[PDB]
Parts: structure tokens; C-alpha cells; sequence
């Protein structure tokens, strides 16, 4: 009850005369809504890890992956991966949000330098062929293939970069093979002293050991909750409902609070709106393209008035900017997070400026404040 | 004489509906009761003055 | 003195439109920042 | 078929003020009635543009592109139908070229050797009640190739009665290739037009190349237009999006 | 220094263990946030 | 000095090991064996 | 807490992944120092 909750925040078993705040009280959800866009295809995962010959690391190879159904779960679960590390989400989410453009990087390293394929890293990889962006957002995903992949007088197909004149950008791919001035002489023609071809091969065999053995590297990248989607996890869509606070998820923007259509006008590109605070406000429903008013659930703050323990355990709730119009729906026919209903009853409410008072009667003689409320009400104990 | 009271619900700051971060800043202790308690005096010294 | 808030009734249908984002009283009020009424109202200033 | 018509044809470059331009959506989110900061690779407010104009015979330079850049031209007709993109453009390098043919759009990066003019051509109402764009005089060679795509004409069109103006954006950053527009009619003689409007984002390529220097293409056949090219720095905008929420003014920062 | 500055992205985008070390992170920057409102609050309380 | 202690003892393979740590997911972590998040204690594993 | 207080010393001797997590060990530490100078000297500004 409310004389408990002032008890619980005071820290104290006994309460004097006063009024106290206590727990803001907000409407719970009452269903949760699941909106991602009616996609049905599954994602072509096959074509990007059971590919026949992956690239060079010089020359690494993008796919594309877009309008389809991607059940991370089951490339998570295969052991197959012997590193499976994301940098912008966690691999258990991957099945609970939409992406804007998925792509997915295939080539080949030798195992013990798939360390600098992480993000923001240095040495010959990440310098001079393959780099990843300070800020990306994916998995890299690499496995051993030394028995697929290797051959016993070796494979020699998978040149790196061992010079350039400087580092790359992130995801850049240079394919130039002109020869590395290295020394101050020039150097035409396809060698000379202090001056190298660019591109040398790793040597792979089978016998070749763990570590100095042929890795398969895929990289996914893909950006989140800006963008309008094209890739999903498998999340089964429901019936969109208004007017009502809901657990609400649109394209893995997951959030609590009532829909409502807008007068808001999104340009084609945008999915997301958002207010002052750079929290989402308005979205547009992936299935029917109306623009959907986002408010929080309806909330406020909890006061409670009381004579003190030591007169009385009557108390009055005071909730805070509310008209109560709005606190008899904050009836138990949906939930609460203060779990008392007891003055929601009814028979003594008044509506004061400050919000709508209720387990107080109200009287029309003025007297001395003895308990203030604000506004000019005030509140006392008497016959 | 006066300005205007302001009282600032810590957790919704903060926490704003997520339970999980509510678990999170019970971790730092009286810190929010400092703050509402520090909002209520300032509030009721705005209508003693 | 143009006042910005005084605590009275933002009944939460307010917050509910193109009004809601125009306004900061809004915003501040959904990040759990709320302001209170002074207890003398500007009659009782005025009657003082 | 590429043959090297004469030179250059002397020192086209004139040069005018970015009035109210080169300003764009800098995100893909929706905002109303706010006055919202940005940083990004911008066109500056009153920047010195570089300005060229078709008079017969012409040529288009090749250009930079350090940081990025803005395009548009003043137009009848589409005269201008893409841009080529790399560091050498000689196979050296790959490169990207961008193309609006007489069937559709197309987009292709490969190691190219272009001609050392790149240009196409129209044979002029033929009988056929058409305008056949019979010369793709571009490239030469396309050997290793990494990325394509291709789709329709771009010809956001009644009758020219006042003249068009096309604005583009490009930047090249992490990989991505972006590429954003905005098109309106305008009335005035040669002065770019004072008022505001900012462009919306069209597509974003994966690439992943060097550009250092970028060019335009001519269609070639009487065709009156002109184009202007500046360019982006890293600049902070405050933009006023109004309560439709659409940019109506705009703050360079540095200016 | 969290990855966004959204609760609810770092709760869908991450798990259980990776979430608190970026939820920490904003609650200790709301939090400061917070104790220097409340002290500009409390030092302007005394000059009115 | 421990109040009460407990071995839990298993055989499984030596790439699924990773999955005994806190926190995890993965065939034996989800439904077979299972720590908790807050679990006080050490996984000890050798190649049998 | 950081490794050094020469800025330029982390951003030699790291790379940038953790030396990114040092240098925001000494922007903490320093908007700190700066919040306590600003909270006396608010506090002092009164008194005078
Ligand atoms: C509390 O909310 C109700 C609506 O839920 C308000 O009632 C309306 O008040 C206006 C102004 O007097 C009238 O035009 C409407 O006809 C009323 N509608 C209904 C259904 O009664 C009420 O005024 C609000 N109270 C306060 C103090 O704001
Ligand atoms: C057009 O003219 C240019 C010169 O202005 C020609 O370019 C030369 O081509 C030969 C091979 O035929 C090279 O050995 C020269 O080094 C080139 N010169 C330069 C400066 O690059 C070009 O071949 C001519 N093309 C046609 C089709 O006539
Ligand atoms: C990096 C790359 O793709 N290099 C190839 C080269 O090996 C080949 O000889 C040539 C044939 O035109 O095409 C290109
Ligand atoms: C590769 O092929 C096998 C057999 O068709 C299939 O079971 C497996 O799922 C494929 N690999 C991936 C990563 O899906
Ligand atoms: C791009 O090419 C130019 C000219 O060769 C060179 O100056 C620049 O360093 C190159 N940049 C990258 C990232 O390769
Ligand atoms: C998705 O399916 C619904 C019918 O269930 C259909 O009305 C809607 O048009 C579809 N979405 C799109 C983008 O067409
Ligand atoms: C309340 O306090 C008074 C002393 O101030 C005491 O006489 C009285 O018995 C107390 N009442 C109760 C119910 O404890
Ligand atoms: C107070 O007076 C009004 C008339 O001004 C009357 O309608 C109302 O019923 C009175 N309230 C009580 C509690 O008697
Ligand atoms: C800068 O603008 C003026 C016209 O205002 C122009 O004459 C000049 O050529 C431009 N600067 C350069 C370096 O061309
Ligand atoms: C436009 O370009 C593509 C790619 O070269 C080609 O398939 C198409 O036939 C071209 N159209 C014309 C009119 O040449
Ligand atoms: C008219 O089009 C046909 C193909 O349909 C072509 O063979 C013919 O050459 C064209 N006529 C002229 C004069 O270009
Ligand atoms: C906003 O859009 C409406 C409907 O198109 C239009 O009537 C109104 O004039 C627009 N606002 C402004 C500032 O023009």
C-alpha cells in the first residue's frame, strides 16, 4: 500500500506528518508486437561458405545479401567455426533484428594472422590488403581448410601484399600488381634490386602446421536500426494494434509504448523518427507504409500525503500531473509497476491543478496549510 | 523570489523503462535518493521563500 | 515574463501529436524530468 | 570506335558563388520543427564553384576529387550522362564508370582503359521518330571486372519551358560510394539559383576503390547546357527542418 | 563511449554479459549528468 | 575456507569445452549443462 | 589509472583499440578535475 511504499523509501517504520514522493507509476505493456517486412526467401549463406575456391586476400571478394531471411542461429551453432567473433552485436541477437544491406567478404590467411582481422588492428594484412573500419559492426567468421583447400606439393593460388606505399582504407580492394619501388632508384621492368613484385604466394601443404595453415575468413558487415531493413532473422510478424500500451519491435527497434497514426510525412529512404532526446518517436510499419506515432506508456509521479504513523495509517495519493480521467484506467484490466490499486476504488477523488488527489475529501471551508500540496490545495486531518 | 521546482525521476532518466538497467544503478546505492531528496529541498525552499 | 511550464495538468493527450514535438515540455517531461506548481497560486500572490 | 578530335578547344573554366546549395539530408531520419547540428563532407555556403558551359565543339576536363564533390548542371535535353571515377584511368588501376545510356542506367567498376576522350553520340530523328544513341565511345578494354549493375534511364522530365537543374552529391568513404539528388525546373539566365532545397540520398555503392580524379560525359549528336562542379570539406551544418519536416534553411557553421 | 546512446539498441543488439559493460556506461554518464544539474541547482537555489 | 562445495562432472568434446564458461550458448550450454551468470567457481578440462 | 599521462606516450606505445581505452581513462579523469574546479569556483563566486 502507499503508506508502505513511504515507509520502504524513508527507511523508517514510522512516518511523520507530511507529504512524501514515492515510485513514479507507469502503465505496463499488455501484448507484444512484432513487425518485420513480409520477406519469405532464405538468405544464400550456402554460396558464401561453401564456396568451391575462395579469393586472394589481395583481391577479397564481396557479395551482396539482400530481401531474404537469414537464420544466424544455424551458422552459429555449426562448430565448423573456429572463430565466430561480432564487434557490433552479440551472435545470440543476430535472429532478432533487420539489416539495411548485408555483405559478406571471402578470402583467404594463414591462421595465425586472422588476429588482425579484427577491427582498428596493425600488421601486413590490416596495413596493406584487407582493413576493417575503427567502428565496424558484423561478425568475423574464419575456419581451417588445410584439408579442403591445401595440396601435398602445396597450393601457391593465394598470393598477400607484402609493400605498398601506404596503408589502405577501410574496405578497400587494390588489384595494382606494378612494381614496389622500394629503393631511392626507379624501377620499370618486373624486378630489380630494392625493388619487388608486390604480391608474394603463402606456401600451403597439407603437413604445414596449425597456425601456418590456410584459414577461410568470411567477414559480414551490415548496419543497424537507421536504415530501412532488406535482411531478416527469422521472427514471425503480428497482427499491428493501436491505441494501447504495447512491447512494440519494428525491424529489431525494440521499445515500450502506445501506436497511434501520425500526421508525419517520411520521405521515401527513412523507416525512423526521432525526438529531441535522439530517442525513436514515430516509424513506419514494414507492412502496411503508414507512418506510426510513438508515445510512452502513460506514467507519473506518485506522492503520498499522510497525518503521520503516529496518529494514523490513512494516507492520500496524490498523482502528479495527471487528470484522472486517465487514473480510473489505471484500473487493474492491464498492469501496473506500483502493484496497490486500494484508492483506485474511487468516491473520494479530486482533480487539483497539480494533478488528481484521491483518498482525500474535499471541503469547501478554508483553513490554516497544515499539509501543502500546491496550487493553493492543501491537506488535513480531522473529524 | 523564487524559481521554478523541478523534481527529476532518477531511474526514468537514467533507466528509462528498462528493467535491466534498473538492476544495474541499484548498484550504485543512495546516489537517486540523494538527488530527489537535494530536488525536494530546493522545491519546498521555493515556497518558504 | 513569458513562464515555460508551471506543473498545471499536461494531461498526457497533449503529448499525443505534432504539438509534442514542437515542444520541449514534452521531452523533458517523457525523460522523467517534471515541474511542480509553487503551492500560492498567482491569486493568492496578488491577494497577499 | 574512338577517334581524338583535336584539342581540349581552349580554357573553358568561369567560376561563381554556391549562393544557398550543396546542403543535404545527412541521415536516413525523419525530424520536425528542430534546429539539428551535423558534421560531415559538405559543400560550403558561398563557396567559389567552378562553372562550364557548352558554346560548337566541346571538351570536358579531367577533374579532382579530394574529399568528395558536388555536381549539377543547368539542362535541355540530358547532354550530360555520367562520370568515370578512379586514380589513373588507364589499367593501372581499377575505376568506376557511371553511365545513363539510351536504354538505362549502368554502373561498373573494372581495371579499364578508356579512351583519351570519352564521349557518345545521337543520330537526330531518323525516320524512326527517335533519337538513337549509336556510339558508346568510352573504353577500350575492361579485363579484370568486380562490380556491375545496371537498370533503367534516369530522365526525371513538360517541354522545357523553364530550364532544369540537377544537383548530385558524391563522396567516397569506408568503402562505400555515395550518391545522393535532387532535381527542379529554374528561371534564370546563367545565375545559380537563390532559394533552398537539399538532396535527398539516391544510392550506395560497395566499391571499395581509390578516386583522385574524376570527369563528366558529353552526349553528342545544337544542345545548349552547362554544368559546375564543387567541392566537399569537413564542415558542421545547422539545419532548420520545418514542421513537415523538410530542411528550409540552413547555418554553415564556418562560413 | 557506448556503442549507442539508445538503452534499448545496446539491449537488443547484445547479450546479457557484453549489455552491462555498455549500460555502464551510460549510467555513469547520466549520472554525472545528473549530480552537476543538481549542484547548478542547489548553488542557483542559493542566489534566489 | 568455501561453505558448501560441488563437482559436477562430464565428458563432451574438446571445441564444445568453451561452451562450460558463464553466460554461454551452444548445444551443451543450452540444453544440458547450464552456469549461471553470477557462478563462483572454476572449469577445469583435459584431453581424455 | 592510465598506463601514462602524457597523451602523446599512449598514443605512441598502444594501438589505437586499447589506446582509445586509455585515453578515456585521462578525458574522465581531467572533465572531473575541471567539473570540481567549475563546482568551487561557483561555490566561491557566491561567497564573494
Ligand atoms: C480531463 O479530461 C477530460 C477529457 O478526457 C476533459 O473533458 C473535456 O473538457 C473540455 C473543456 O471543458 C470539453 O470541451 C470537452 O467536451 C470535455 N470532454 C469530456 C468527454 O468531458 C477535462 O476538461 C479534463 N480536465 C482538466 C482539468 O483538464
Ligand atoms: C590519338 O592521338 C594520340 C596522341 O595524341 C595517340 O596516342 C599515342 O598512341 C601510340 C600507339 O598508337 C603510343 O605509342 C603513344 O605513346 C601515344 N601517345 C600518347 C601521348 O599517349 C592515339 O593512339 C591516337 N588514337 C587514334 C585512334 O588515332
Ligand atoms: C589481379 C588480377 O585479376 N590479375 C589478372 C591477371 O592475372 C591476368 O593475367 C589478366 C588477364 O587479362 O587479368 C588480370
Ligand atoms: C554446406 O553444405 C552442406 C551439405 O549440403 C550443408 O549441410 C551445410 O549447411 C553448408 N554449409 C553452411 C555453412 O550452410
Ligand atoms: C590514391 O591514389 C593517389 C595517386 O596515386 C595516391 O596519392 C593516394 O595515396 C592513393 N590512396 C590510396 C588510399 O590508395
Ligand atoms: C505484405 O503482405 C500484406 C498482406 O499480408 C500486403 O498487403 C502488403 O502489401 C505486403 N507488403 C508489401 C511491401 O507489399
Ligand atoms: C503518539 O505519540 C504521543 C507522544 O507524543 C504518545 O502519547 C501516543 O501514545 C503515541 N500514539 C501511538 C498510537 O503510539
Ligand atoms: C461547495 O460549494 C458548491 C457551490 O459553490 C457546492 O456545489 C458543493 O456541493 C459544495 N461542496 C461540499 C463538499 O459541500
Ligand atoms: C574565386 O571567385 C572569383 C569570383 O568571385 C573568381 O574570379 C576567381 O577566379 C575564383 N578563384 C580562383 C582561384 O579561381
Ligand atoms: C546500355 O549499356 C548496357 C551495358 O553495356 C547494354 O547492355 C545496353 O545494350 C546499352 N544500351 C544501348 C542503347 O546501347
Ligand atoms: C530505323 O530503325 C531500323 C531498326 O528498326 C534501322 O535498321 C534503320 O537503320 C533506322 N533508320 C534510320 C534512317 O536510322
Ligand atoms: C506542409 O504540408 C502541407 C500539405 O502539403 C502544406 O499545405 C503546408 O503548406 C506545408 N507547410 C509549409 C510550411 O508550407
Amino acid at each position: 500500500d502507499p503508506l508502505s511504499e513511504t515507509k520502504c523509501t524513508l527507511k523508517s517504520f514510522t512516518v511523520e506528518k507530511g507529504i512524501y514522493q514515492t515510485s513514479n507509476f507507469r502503465v505496463q505493456p499488455t501484448e507484444s508486437i512484432v513487425r518485420f517486412p513480409n520477406i519469405t526467401n532464405l538468405c544464400p549463406f550456402g554460396e558464401v561458405f561453401n564456396a568451391t575456391r575462395f579469393a586472394s586476400v589481395y583481391a577479397w571478394n564481396r557479395k551482396r545479401i539482400s530481401n531474404c531471411v537469414a537464420d544466424y542461429s544455424v551458422l552459429y551453432n555449426s562448430a565448423s567455426f573456429s572463430t565466430f567473433k561480432c564487434y557490433g552485436v552479440s551472435p545470440t541477437k543476430l535472429n532478432d533484428l533487420c539489416f539495411t544491406n548485408v555483405y559478406a567478404d571471402s578470402f583467404v590467411i594463414r591462421g595465425d594472422e586472422v588476429r588482425q582481422i579484427a577491427p582498428g588492428q596493425t600488421g601486413n594484412i590490416a596495413d596493406y590488403n584487407y582493413k576493417l573500419p575503427d567502428d565496424f559492426t558484423g561478425c568475423v567468421i574464419a575456419w581451417n581448410s588445410n584439408n579442403l583447400d591445401s595440396k601435398v606439393g602445396g597450393n601457391y593460388n593465394y598470393l598477400y601484399r607484402l609493400f605498398r606505399k601506404s596503408n589502405l582504407k577501410p574496405f578497400e580492394r587494390d588489384i595494382s600488381t606494378e612494381i614496389y619501388q622500394a629503393g631511392s632508384t626507379p624501377c620499370n621492368g618486373v624486378k630489380g634490386f630494392n625493388c619487388y613484385f608486390p604480391l608474394q604466394s603463402y606456401g600451403f601443404q597439407p603437413t604445414y602446421g596449425v597456425g601456418y595453415q590456410p584459414y577461410r575468413v568470411v567477414v559480414l558487415s551490415f548496419e543497424l536500426l537507421h536504415a530501412p531493413a532488406t535482411v531478416c532473422g527469422p521472427k514471425k510478424s503480428t497482427n499491428l494494434v493501436k491505441n494501447k500500451c504495447v512491447n512494440f519491435n519494428f525491424n529489431g527497434l525494440t521499445g515500450t509504448g502506445v501506436l497511434t497514426e501520425s500526421n508525419k510525412k517520411f520521405l521515401p529512404f527513412q523507416q525512423f523518427g526521432r525526438d529531441i532526446a535522439d530517442t525513436t518517436d514515430a516509424v513506419r510499419d514494414p507492412q502496411t507504409l503508414e507512418i506510426l506515432d510513438i508515445t510512452p506508456c502513460s506514467f507519473g509521479g506518485v506522492s503520498v500525503i499522510t497525518p503521520g504513523t503516529n496518529t494514523s495509517n490513512q494516507v492520500a495519493v496524490l498523482y502528479q500531473g495527471v487528470n484522472c480521467t486517465e487514473v480510473p484506467v489505471a484500473i487493474h484490466a492491464d498492469q501496473l509497476t506500483p502493484t496497490w490499486r486500494v484508492y483506485s476504488t474511487g468516491s473520494n477523488v479530486f482533480q487539483t491543478r497539480a494533478g488528481c488527489l484521491i483518498g482525500a475529501e474535499h471541503v469547501n471551508n478554508s483553513y490554516e496549510c497544515d499539509i501543502p500540496i500546491g496550487a493553493g490545495i492543501c491537506a488535513s486531518y480531522q473529524t | 523570489v523564487s524559481m521554478t521546482k523541478t523534481s527529476v525521476d532518477c531511474t526514468m532518466y537514467i533507466c528509462g523503462d528498462s528493467t535491466e538497467c534498473s538492476n544495474l544503478l541499484l548498484q550504485y546505492g543512495s546516489f537517486c535518493t540523494q538527488l530527489n531528496r537535494a530536488l525536494t529541498g530546493i522545491a519546498v525552499e521555493q515556497d518558504k521563500n | 515574463v513569458t513562464l515555460a511550464d508551471a506543473g498545471f495538468i499536461k494531461q498526457y493527450g497533449d503529448c499525443l501529436g505534432d504539438i509534442a514535438a514542437r515542444d520541449l515540455i514534452c521531452a523533458q517531461k517523457f525523460n522523467g524530468l517534471t515541474v511542480l506548481p509553487p503551492l500560492l497560486t498567482d491569486e493568492m500572490i496578488a491577494q497577499y | 570506335q574512338c577517334v581524338n578530335f583535336t584539342t581540349r578547344t581552349q580554357l573553358p573554366p568561369a567560376y561563381t558563388n554556391s549562393f544557398t546549395r550543396g546542403v543535404y539530408y545527412p541521415d536516413k531520419v525523419f525530424r520536425s520543427s528542430v534546429l539539428h547540428s551535423t558534421q560531415d563532407l559538405f559543400l560550403p555556403f558561398f563557396s567559389n564553384v567552378t562553372w562550364f558551359h557548352a558554346i560548337k565543339r566541346f571538351a570536358n576536363p579531367v577533374l579532382p576529387f579530394n574529399d568528395g564533390v558536388y555536381f549539377a548542371s543547368t539542362e535541355k535535353s540530358n547532354i550530360i550522362r555520367g562520370w568515370i571515377f578512379g586514380t589513373t584511368l588507364d589499367s593501372k588501376t581499377q575505376s568506376l564508370l557511371i553511365v545513363n545510356n539510351a536504354t538505362n542506367v549502368v554502373i561498373k567498376v573494372c581495371e579499364f582503359q578508356f579512351c583519351n576522350d570519352p564521349f557518345l553520340g545521337v543520330y537526330y530523328h531518323k525516320n524512326n521518330k527517335s533519337w538513337m544513341e549509336s556510339e558508346f565511345r568510352v573504353y577500350s578494354s575492361a579485363n579484370n571486372c568486380t562490380f556491375e549493375y545496371v537498370s533503367q534511364p534516369f530522365l526525371m522530365d513538360k517541354q522545357g519551358n523553364f530550364k532544369n537543374l540537377r544537383e548530385f552529391v558524391f563522396k567516397n568513404i569506408d568503402g562505400y560510394f555515395k550518391i545522393y539528388s535532387k532535381h527542379t525546373p529554374i528561371n534564370l539566365v546563367r545565375g545559380l539559383p537563390q532559394g533552398f532545397s537539399a538532396l535527398e540520398p539516391l544510392v550506395d555503392l560497395p566499391i571499395g576503390i581509390n578516386i583522385t580524379r574524376f570527369q563528366t560525359l558529353h552526349r553528342s549528336y545544337a544542345g545548349a547546357a552547362a554544368y559546375y562542379v564543387g567541392y566537399l570539406q569537413p564542415r558542421t551544418f545547422l539545419l532548420k527542418y520545418n514542421e513537415n519536416g523538410t530542411i528550409t534553411d540552413a547555418v554553415d557553421c564556418a562560413l | 563511449g557506448a556503442i549507442s546512446s539508445v538503452l534499448n539498441d545496446i539491449l537488443s543488439r547484445l547479450d546479457k554479459v557484453e549489455a552491462e559493460v555498455q549500460i555502464d556506461r551510460l549510467i555513469t554518464g547520466r549520472l554525472q549528468s545528473l549530480q552537476t544539474y543538481v549542484t547548478q541547482q542547489l548553488i542557483r537555489a542559493a542566489e534566489i
